[PDB]
């Protein structure tokens, strides 16, 4: 359900600390608008408004009405703006992060066992491999900065 | 004096190759730690990257 990692789900830019920022304000005040409001429909006493008020079927013609159906400011599913943004972004951001991933950890698999591996065997491979790992530092460094 | 120049220096070279041994230390042998602390913190910054 994560303060503790919802904070730090962003990379190392400072850009999304305005976003994470709206999205933490809003969701923390819906929930506290419907525990302070009643969970119940009306209450239209009119045991004791039909017999106290001054004109004759007034308190009754209007308890019949409010108790049937009215209108309220909501909305449907129709305008799903979060709903197709959120696969687009899976596409460009979680599938392109599975391939750098992949290839990340095959080469460093490979440059592990390169450098504890003698010198004329199993060298010329191993200088193979140096020059990939070499080339991953300078990779790391430009996808950082 | 070609008995004490053989002599003489044959003391010398004993001198010299325990130093010229001792003296490759900080070039020859230096190198093969100076490669192995450099591929020990590569090794860590590519482990660090790939997490």
């Amino acid at each position: 359900l994560d303060w503790t990692k919802i904070v730090s789900k962003l990379g190392l830019s400072g850009q999304t600390a305005a976003a994470l920022t709206s999205f933490k304000k809003r969701n923390d005040e819906a929930k506290r608008i419907l525990f302070e409001l009643k969970q119940q429909p009306s209450n239209v006493d009119f045991a004791f408004y039909k017999s106290t008020l001054k004109n004759t079927a007034i308190v009754d013609k209007i308890q019949s009405d409010v108790s049937k159906f009215t209108p309220s400011k909501a909305n449907l599913s129709k305008q799903l703006n979060l709903i197709e943004s959120f696969e687009a972004k899976a596409l460009e951001n979680a599938k392109e992060t599975e391939s750098v991933v992949l290839a990340e950890l095959t080469d460093l698999e490979k440059t592990l066992e390169n450098i504890e591996s003698x010198x004329x065997x199993x060298x010329x491979x191993x200088x193979x491999x140096x020059x990939x790992x070499x080339x991953x530092x300078x990779x790391x460094x430009x996808x950082x900065x | 004096i070609l008995l004490v120049t053989f002599l003489g220096f044959i003391a010398l070279i004993s001198k010299t190759v325990a130093p010229l041994y001792g003296e490759m230390a900080k070039n020859r042998t230096d190198h093969v730690v100076g490669l192995l602390n450099q591929a020990r913190a590569d090794h860590v910054n590519a482990v660090k990257t790939r997490i």
